[PDB]
RNA sequence: GAGUCUG
DNA sequence: TCCGCGTCAGACTCGTTTATAGCATACGTGAG
DNA sequence: CTCACGTATGCTATAATGTGCTGACGCGG
């Protein structure tokens, strides 16, 4: 009832050719010269190493499977780059690649919010620091205790300290529920905005005819574009301390009517 | 004989039964648990010992390096208990463990002459215990719970039926290890024995003897009696055993010797078995077709050819009977199998074993857990000795292979933590003796096989996995590195150990929040007993048959004390005097019992041990100094209960408590109530909020001052002696000279702990009890906890009562209390409320905690401080501002209105927010205390400095006073030394005591005195020193917080609040209310005297009930203070010490046969006055659970306080003045405020913020949210017609966004209309189906 | 339970008598909690149903 | 989202496809480079694993445990529980102008009414609040109403004691079993947290006042007025609709 | 999600 | 053996571990 | 218009080449 996927993969990887020096040699040569056979038989005789690596970096970021596709990338880069005039082993060059392609993929897929490698490399350094901090000191690093043993700031320890956070599920341990859409004002507050924007329609015709042109045409209220003191010039006005003495004369105006019908501080407080 | 705090006021004991054994320490579980954890022992495997040397010595794979453990060491805590609290931190010790590695040649075959390195390597703190038995992790106090799971060791249980409608009961048996993998055997409706390893596939059991290498003729000579069959001459002759037979039908004339005993076709009976036996009976002539079906034992060979003519185990025929009589062999062992007793199950296993040798068998078992990975026979021998016979992961433990040799019925009770080939036969063996009916089930449910395992066991298993997971990075890292190089510390790493901990001790399901509304709360949830959490049952899992009252719960565990919930029946509140056996199966005291006579031996019996010995019962009657009174004594043994003869009883009940737990034991009249509301009963008693004024209870049991005592919460005298200085803060106490040990200067200092904040922000107060200069002895209590009168525990105030109906405002369970509770403040609470302000960083920039806060009233501002924190004692209302802070908005693009009201006020109020901790709405206080915490790097607030001002001034006075009292009191004691053998009295005085270092005597043992004294002294001065450069380091150290965080501000609140319609009251009966109304006192029934009744209780809720105790408890509490009133009363009008002594003595020796003897006379007319002081407000009376008061006793009381016998008295209504036409029981009943008062429930909406996706309102009234209308409460409106009702509900009350708005703006419009649209949900729903690959359209009209 | 309690409430249970009732009273509360499940489980059928 | 704490917190559906989205390129970037067959394969299996979870995770055997251990929740989970959007969010809601309170007996009252408290009864009739205030001219905009409100002036009593008038409130029990378990009552404002039940009505509900709570709504329409007042008002279902005997019986 | 609760 | 079900609301609290080389060229957009 | 800044793909050579939790609900179709 052999169903796994894992377990699968594992049975075709050991029905593999196990390969020698001297035939990897053989096959080395043929294979960047460009012989088909040569690399499939190479990549798969040597599946088995790829798992090794694999079996020693999982719980870490990514499945067993993933971490053993991802540093069977770096066996194929391997046997690409691999040299067989070098008299060293094939196993000892793959080790390399196997590991990096690995590593890679665990620092950039691992992390829901995409961490730039440059910034993890500079976390391991952190991280190591901690751990010879923590042998010797009973309790554990600071921020501050950190950034004195790297000669490095403070501000930049903690930003690396915080990107360290890790963010669970909120459907897991529902938060969702608890946590309201900040976005979305309530029925309150957007109705209190229609009665504002309605009101000033109707505070429009109530001022002076020039006082309301050169007011609302400047926010953006009646007008197309919110534009400044200054840009009011361009429609008739054509002024820059005439519009700034109207404008503000519209709001004296419009000041003593919210202060008439009952608001100004009662609606200042809001 | 009493003691001091007894002298100031004496409880009148109303038991019989006098008390052998004192009710033990009640928070000794969780004491005694963790304390072998931590505890150095170098032989005796507990904790941490145990822990490394099962782990260690750890080798490396290559063979040439090794770690090996030499001990550990727990450095002291870094913060006391009550920084940790404050600061947020877990209270614990660092732990420092020696390790060395030692590393071998690979040149030289194990040369350990390389290279040793030994160094002490920090891995992980561990949480602490506190003395009460809790732990402090993250500023929380929180309790680990005992857990009960399946002992390790063997089960044999039944399918009784559930498989096969056949309804055959399929037997089965378990071995439990402690760690490693589970061995199951079972049995199939053709009676063929199965292996499971690890419950996986299916295996012919027969096949595992296989793989420990039993040929077939050995198994069948261990299952199976041999019979031989001999063929003599012509005829065939078989050796008879004259029982065997025994309740068979005689298939053949059965003759012996030439004489015919059996008739062919006849059942054998007893007479013909004793006949056969004596006449010597061992060959019998039988026909040779019997043998047709009679399974051969042996191999049989033709000594000729030499090849098989039968293998073992083979049916046996006529042919091959001949064939095998011609080769030469005339003896044939074939299997004894005559169904019944003897069932051949191993013989048709074999059969249906599919394996041959060992081999064969070894690969079928590896090929079960690994299936499809090809086999090797060094991989198949591995594994299987890797499964139950490796030390390293398989280990029964010392209770697994004790529990596993005694249901084996060994001697031996110690062994092997791996299973032995013996082992595994032996519980065959049994297994199928049970099938064949010799021998029984064992029980799941019974404590005999329910274990306890409290803290230690638990954080020890946490502690060998953190060591487990060091081990595998150990072992790599020893193998590839070079050895000489690399030293230990650089291969440990600390945080997956103190991960594996911190995950237990703060994350586990175990691992609560102390449940600390009350002393009582406290001490009933560090003596609980789960079943659930990890590696115990489940809710889905749990049955009917564990959750019910086991006979083995007798004396162990509370049959009336359990969660009515989904919980019911797994949480268990361990017994009074129950306690852990060191396998940790609960256990309980009882009296040895011999020749009769019974004695005060007593004897803690496992559940096991109780079973084969019949018990007395508590209440039965012994005789002055000796025997049984009664001639048949009521006992039990064997679970059941019945009369026995005196010679016959072994044993006896301790006390008449000992059935019932600690919660129980303090309701009074538990004998008169049903079980069910005294469950309740037990249960509120623990939700009781303490009251401003903490009252005593007039009907109380006894364990009233234990659990006060125990409980911790109260100071209590460790030394005794003289009170030198009480204060509302501190106690001082000069030791007396005899507990008083010459070396440290003998003055106790006990700190009281004022007004702090509780987990359920109820509140927690200490007061003084002892005055200046009082007399104490060790285990006086020297200041009150928050619920505790004089030593004794007081959950809340008792009341004058009476059972009558008002006018429906007591309608069911509804009380009608009297104005005059809430104008005594009785019932009066006090909540302290911890509020916390943030100050984070932001991709913005950091938040700021200014007093200058963009569009804020000079009001506000008031009452915030130079820094924006609110001043101390200012009392505060919701929206009040506590902690301003502001936060940093990035370019707000405005909307045109916004750009125009700014533009109209000018308060552009720069680039920042308000986000300041206000007081939540409704909610109001007044402002006790205010912490700040701030970074290391940050610049300190002003009001954060002037904080630290008082705490390092503060310190440096405490500190002070402790080295000026501690010299004062050294001083003093070098005073009378000197004048031992050197008179100087008034010339010792006048010289300065600063000049004393000259001072001595000649060369005696008191100059040795000196010496001791003058060292100390300056010990003393110095440590004086350190611990004030700590203090002072503390108070400046900058906290570490959370990334992000760069200062925070804790506000304290006090409420207080008052007693209202709508709080929930309840007494101990478990009779619960709701207050209706607050009646005017005026109103009030009224006695003849004029005094109001307090509250008045529905009649209609006691017979209902069935909890007539409290009916009991307010005859006797009214009896209690009528001969306070009578004391009152003689202390009003001075009197006679004389007369108040007569009356008093007459009073407390009063029952029928009294146990408690008081013989006054010997007190002094100082301590009567005061005595009589305390009594004044009603005479405390104990009535012991089920060794109760009687009501002839009751009444007796009454009638020495001149009520009235039936307990019933006239009443007048306070509103008309007219009499209520019959007698109205009044009395004393002590009444409880639990922590359910209106003012957290009550919650209302109109609108709020809205869930994210589903865009439905939230839920709770944290987060402001809409009441659940919910499928039970639609239905309701589908039933009606009410159509648009639903719909609203549906619709824009809840998702609809657009219809929500247009119809609020149509209301406030007052149109009164809905307009409704589509619900947010389903627009969800529809999203969520096509994410599925289902196209779902909508089909227009 | 072949036992009866002799005895009534005003009488007062002794230590077994007590032990004994509390098998009923445990059964009866776990009742509530376990059992108004498949009840309530009916009604929803019957409404879905109806 | 970002919490306050400015950690951030995702939905599992987010880890599922990101499964998918890996594993699917990966198998694009072995197809590229035209790699040997049996890792071909392992690639097609984890992608079909990948697909399989993120549909309906646990349903092909083992689920794919987050974070804690948990399986990930995935579409299917979302729609199918008891929990899923059908029985949760869509047969029943939470709901706007609604409250709740420890209940208490009203033996004064008549059986058409129950004690609203003041508090609980201004927040659910905000809005109905507001709108007087503005036909009265008392209130120049709803901010100023709000604040008027929230300073809790003596006019806003008066006029919230007008509103009330002759509006019915729907108050619930849980559970509610039968059709009674939901009764309209005519409110009656009251000093104090508590609500206050008419005595004969605490048969329907099974009300004993030992601290049970019950749920307040307000019919906002006319039309939900109406159907309150006429088909589930107190007075008008005396009788229980399962047998035909009066359910509102003196006890 | 794991809790301890109130009906 | 598999998969489907198992009352209805309410109150609060907690909680979000792990190790992962260093350095040089290459690819791409933004700021002065 | 040019360089710095942020981000990414690259290569390293002793030999090493096969894995690895929690169990127990109960009734029906
Ligand atoms: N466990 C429960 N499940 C459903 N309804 C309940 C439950 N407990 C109480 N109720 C309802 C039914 C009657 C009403 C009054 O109950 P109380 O007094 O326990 O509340
Ligand atoms: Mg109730
Ligand atoms: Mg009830």
């Amino acid at each position: 009832r052999v169903l796994d996927a894992t377990q699968l993969y594992l049975g075709e990887i050991g029905y593999s050719p196990l390969l020698t020096a001297e035939e990897e040699v053989y096959f080395a040569r043929r294979a960047l010269r460009g012989d088909v056979a040569s690399r499939r038989r190479m990549i798969e005789s040597n599946l088995r190493l790829v798992v090794k690596i694999a079996r020693r970096y999982g719980n870490r970021g990514l499945a067993l499977l993933d971490l053993i596709e991802e540093g069977n990338l770096g066996l194929i880069r391997a046997v690409e780059k691999f040299d067989p005039e070098r008299g060293f082993r094939f196993s000892t060059y793959a080790t390399w690649w196997i590991r990096q392609t690995i590593e890679r993929a665990i620092m950039n897929q691992t992390r829901t919010i995409r961490l730039p490698i440059h910034i993890v490399k500079e976390l391991n350094v952190y991280l190591r620091t901690a751990r010879e901090l923590s042998h010797k000191l009973d309790h554990e690093p600071s921020a501050e205790e950190i950034a004195e043993q790297l000669d490095k700031p403070v501000d930049d320890v903690s930003r690396m300290l915080r990107l360290n956070e890790r963010g669970t599920a909120v459907d897991t341990p529902a938060l969702l529920d608890i946590l309201a859409d900040e976005k979305e004002n309530g029925p309150e507050d957007t109705t209190q905005d229609d009665d504002m924007k309605q009101s000033i329609v109707k505070w429009l015709f109530e001022l002076n005819a020039k006082q309301r042109e050169v007011l609302a045409r400047r926010f953006g209220l009646l007008g197309y574009e919110a534009a400044t003191l200054e840009d009011v010039g361009r429609e008739i006005g054509l002024t820059r301390e005439r519009v700034r003495q109207i404008q503000v004369e519209g709001l004296r105006r419009l000041r003593e009517i919210l202060q008439t019908q009952g608001l100004n501080i009662e609606a200042l407080f809001l | 004989v009493y003691s001091y705090t007894e002298k100031k006021r004496i409880r009148k004991d109303f038991g019989k039964r006098p008390q052998v054994l004192d009710v033990p320490y009640l928070l000794s579980i969780q004491l005694d648990s963790f304390q072998k954890f931590i505890e150095q022992d170098p032989e005796g495997q507990y904790g941490l010992e145990a822990a490394f040397r099962s782990v260690f010595p750890i080798q490396s794979y290559s063979g040439n390096s090794e770690l090996q453990y030499v001990s550990y060491r727990l450095g002291e805590p870094v913060f006391d208990v009550q920084e940790c609290q404050i600061r947020g931190v877990t209270y614990s010790a660092p732990l420092r463990v020696k390790l060395r590695l030692v590393i071998y040649e690979r040149e030289a075959p194990e040369g350990t002459v390389k290279d040793i390195k030994e160094q002490e390597v920090y891995m992980g703190e561990i949480p602490l215990m506190t003395d009460n038995g809790t732990f402090v992790i993250n500023g929380t106090e929180r309790v680990i719970v005992s857990q009960l799971h399946r002992s390790p060791g063997v089960f044999f249980d039944s399918d009784k039926g559930k498989t096969h409608s056949s309804g055959k009961v399929l037997y089965n048996a378990r071995i439990i290890p402690y760690r490693g993998s589970w061995l199951d055997f079972e049995f199939d409706p053709k009676d063929n024995l199965f292996v499971r390893i690890d419950r996986r596939r299916k295996l012919p059991a027969t096949i595992i003897l296989r793989a420990l290498n039993y040929t077939t003729e050995q198994i069948l000579d261990l299952f199976f009696e041999k019979v031989i069959f001999e063929i003599r001459d012509n005829k065939l002759q078989m050796e008879l055993v004259p029982e065997r037979l025994r309740g068979e039908t005689a298939s053949f004339d059965i003759e012996a010797n030439g004489k015919v005993y059996v008739e062919k076709g006849r059942r054998i009976t007893a007479r013909h078995i004793r006949q056969l036996e004596k006449d010597d009976v061992k060959l019998i002539e039988v026909p040779v077709e019997y043998i047709a079906g009679k399974v051969v034992a042996k191999d049989y060979i033709d000594e000729s050819t030499g090849e098989l003519i039968c293998a073992a185990n083979m049916e046996l025929s006529l042919d091959l009977l001949a064939k095998l009589s011609q080769s030469g062999h005339k003896r044939i062992e074939t299997l004894f199998t005559n169904d019944l007793d003897h069932g051949p199950y191993i013989s048709e296993t074999l059969r249906v074993d599919p394996t041959n040798d060992r081999l064969s068998a070894l690969v079928e078992i590896y090929r079960m857990m690994r299936p499809g990975e090809p086999p090797t026979r060094e991989a198949a021998e591995s594994l299987f000795e890797n499964l139950f016979f490796s030390e390293d992961r398989y280990d029964l433990s010392a209770v697994g292979r004790m529990k596993f040799n005694r249901s084996l019925l060994r001697e031996e009770i110690e062994g092997s933590g791996i299973l032995s080939k013996d082992d595994i036969i032996d519980v065959m063996k049994k297994l199928i003796d049970i099938r064949n009916g010799k021998g029984e089930v064992d029980d799941i449910d019974h404590l005999g096989n329910r274990r306890i395992r409290s803290v230690g066991e638990m954080a020890e298993n946490q502690f060998r996995v953190g060591l487990v997971r060091v081990e595998r990075a150990v072992k790599e890292r020893l193998s590839l590195g070079d050895l000489d190089t690399l030293m230990p510390q650089d291969m440990i790493n600390a945080k997956p150990i103190s991960a594996a901990v911190k995950e237990f001790f703060g994350s586990s399901q175990l691992s609560q929040f102390m449940d600390q509304n009350n002393p009582l709360s406290e001490i009933t949830h560090k003596r609980r007993i789960s079943a659930l959490g990890p590696g115990g049952l489940t809710r889905e899992r749990a049955g009917f048959e564990v959750r019910d009252v086991h006979p083995t719960h007798y004396g162990r565990v509370c049959p009336i004390e359990t969660p009515e919930g989904p919980n019911i029946g797994l949480i268990n509140s361990l017994s009074v005097y129950a306690q852990t056996n060191e396998y940790g199966f609960l256990e309980t005291p009882y009296r040895k019992v011999t020749d009769g006579v019974v004695t005060d031996e007593i004897h803690y019996l496992s559940a096991i041990e109780e079973g084969n010995y019949v018990i007395a019962q508590a209440n039965s009657n012994l005789d002055e100094e000796g025997h049984f009174v009664e001639d048949l004594v009521t006992c039990r043994s064997k679970g059941e209960s019945s009369l026995f003869s005196r010679d016959q009883v072994d044993y006896m009940d301790v006390s008449t408590q000992q059935v019932v737990s600690v919660g129980a034991s303090l309701i009074p009249f538990l004998e008169h109530d049903d079980a069910n509301r005294a469950l309740m009963g037990a249960n509120m008693q623990r939700q009781a909020v303490p009251t401003l004024r903490a009252d005593k209870p007039l009907v109380g049991t006894g364990m009233e001052r234990a659990v006060a005592v125990d409980s911790g919460v109260t100071a209590v005298a460790k030394r005794g002696g003289v009170v030198q200085y009480v204060d509302a803060s501190r106690i001082v106490i000069k030791v007396n000279e005899d507990e008083m040990y010459p070396g440290e200067a003998g003055i106790d200092i006990y700190n009281l702990t004022k007004y702090t904040r509780s987990n359920q922000n109820t509140c927690i107060n200490q007061m003084p009890c002892v005055s200046l200069g009082e007399p104490v002895e060790r285990g006086d209590v020297l200041a009150d906890g928050p619920s505790t009168d004089l030593g004794e525990l007081a959950l809340g105030q008792n009341m004058r009562v009476a059972f009558m109906p008002w006018n429906g405002y007591n309608f069911e369970d509804s009380i009608l209390v009297s104005e005059r509770v809430v104008q005594e403040d009785r019932f009066t609470t006090i909540h302290i409320q911890e509020l916390a302000c943030v100050s984070r960083d932001t991709k913005l920039g950091p938040e700021e905690i200014t007093a200058d806060i963009p569009n804020v009233g000079e009001a506000a501002l008031s009452k915030l401080d130079e820094s924006g924190i609110v001043y101390i004692g200012a009392e505060v209302t919701g929206g009040d501002i506590l902690v301003g802070k502001v936060t940093p908005k990035g370019e707000t693009q405005l909307t045109p209105e916004e750009k125009l009201l700014r533009a109209i006020f000018g308060e552009k109020a720069s680039d920042v927010k308000d986000s300041s901790l206000r007081v939540p709405n409704g909610v109001s206080g007044t402002v006790i205390d205010v912490q700040v915490f701030t970074r290391d790097g940050v610049e300190k607030d002003k009001r954060a400095l002037e904080i630290e001002e008082m705490q390092l001034k503060q310190a440096k006075k405490d500190l002070s006073e402790e080295l000026q009292i501690l010299e004062a009191g050294l001083f003093s004691r070098i005073r009378a030394v000197l004048v031992a053998g050197g008179v100087e009295a008034e010339k010792l005085d006048k010289l300065p005591r600063d000049r004393w270092l000259e001072l001595g005597l000649t060369d005696e043992e008191k100059q040795n005195q000196l010496e001791q004294l003058a060292e100390q002294y300056d010990e003393l001065k110095h440590e004086f020193e350190k611990k004030l450069e700590a203090k002072r380091r503390k108070i400046t150290q900058g906290d570490d917080l959370a990334p992000g965080v760069l200062k925070i501000v804790k506000v304290y609140l006090a409420v207080k609040r008052r007693i209202q319609p709508g709080d929930k009251m309840a007494g101990r009966h478990g009779n619960k209310g709701v207050i209706s109304k607050i009646n005017p006192i005026e109103d009030m029934p009224y006695d003849e005297n004029g005094t109001p009744v307090d509250i008045v209780l529905n009649p209609l809720g006691v017979p209902s009930r069935m909890n007539i105790g409290q009916i009991l408890e307010t005859h006797l509490g009214m009896a209690a203070k009528g001969i306070g009133d009578k004391i009152n009363a003689m202390l009003k009008q001075q009197q006679e010490v004389a007369k108040l002594r007569e009356f008093i003595q007459r009073a407390y020796d009063l029952g029928a046969d009294v146990r408690q003897k008081v013989d006054l006379s010997t007190f002094s007319d100082e301590e009567v006055m005061r005595l009589a002081e305390n009594l004044r407000k009603g005479m405390p009376i104990a009535t012991p659970v089920f060794d109760g008061a009687k009501e002839a006793e009751i009444k007796e009381l009454l009638k020495l306080g001149d009520l009235p016998t039936s307990g019933q008295i006239r009443l007048y209504d306070g509103r008309t003045g007219e009499q209520f036409e019959r007698p109205v029981t009044v009395g004393y009943m002590y009444m409880l405020k639990l922590n359910h008062l209106v003012d957290d429930k009550m919650h209302a909406r109109s609108t709020g913020s809205y869930s994210l996706v589903t865009q439905q309102p939230l839920g709770g009234k944290a987060q402001f949210g809409g009441q659940r209308f919910g499928e039970m409460e639609v239905w309701a409106l589908e039933a009606y017609g009410a159509a648009y009702t639903l719909q609203e509900m549906l619709t824009v009350k809840s998702d609809d966004v657009n219809g929500r708005t247009k119809m609020y703006k149509n209301i406030v419009d007052g149109n009164h209309q809905m307009e409704p649209g589509m619900p947010e949900s389903f627009n969800v729903l529809l999203k969520e189906i096509r994410s599925l690959g289902i196209n779902i359209e909508l089909e227009d009209e | 339970i072949e036992t009866p309690i002799t005895a009534n409430f005003r009488e007062g249970l002794n230590v077994l008598q007590y032990f004994i009732s509390t098998h009923g009273a445990r059964k009866g509360l776990a009742d509530t909690a376990l059992k108004t499940a498949n009840s309530g489980y009916l009604t929803r059928r019957l409404v879905d149903v109806a | 989202v970002p919490l306050d704490g400015g950690r951030f917190a995702t939905s599992d559906l987010n880890d599922l496809y990101r499964r998918v989205i890996n594993r699917n390129n990966r198998l694009k970037r072995l197809l590229d480079l035209a790699a040997p067959d049996i890792i071909v394969r392992n690639e097609k299996r984890m992608l079909q694993e990948a697909v399989d979870a993120l549909l309906d995770n646990g349903r092909r055997g083992r689920a794919i445990t987050g974070s804690n251990k948990r399986p990930l929740k995935s579409l299917a989970d979302m729609i199918k529980g008891k929990q899923g959007r059908f029985r949760q969010n869509l047969l029943g809601k939470r709901v706007d102008y609604s409250g709740r309170s420890v209940i208490t007996v009203g033996p004064y009252l008549r059986l058409h009414q129950c004690g609203l408290p003041k508090k609980m009864a201004l927040e659910l009739f905000k809005p109905f609040i507001y709108g007087k205030l503005e036909l009265r001219g008392l209130a120049t905009t709803i901010k100023a109403a709000k604040k008027m409100v929230e300073r809790e002036e003596a006019v806003v009593w008066d006029i919230l004691d007008e509103v009330i008038r002759e509006h019915p409130v729907l108050l619930n029990r849980a559970p509610t079993l039968h059709r009674l378990g939901i009764q309209a009552f005519e409110p009656v404002l009251i000093e104090g947290k508590a609500i206050q039940l008419h005595p004969l009505v605490c048969a329907a509900y099974n009300a004993d006042f030992d601290g049970d709570q019950m749920a307040v709504h307000v019919p906002l329409t006319l039309e939900a007025q109406l159907e309150a007042r006429a088909l589930m008002m107190s007075t008008n279902n005396i009788l229980s609709p399962a047998n035909g005997e009066p359910i509102i019986v003196p006890s």
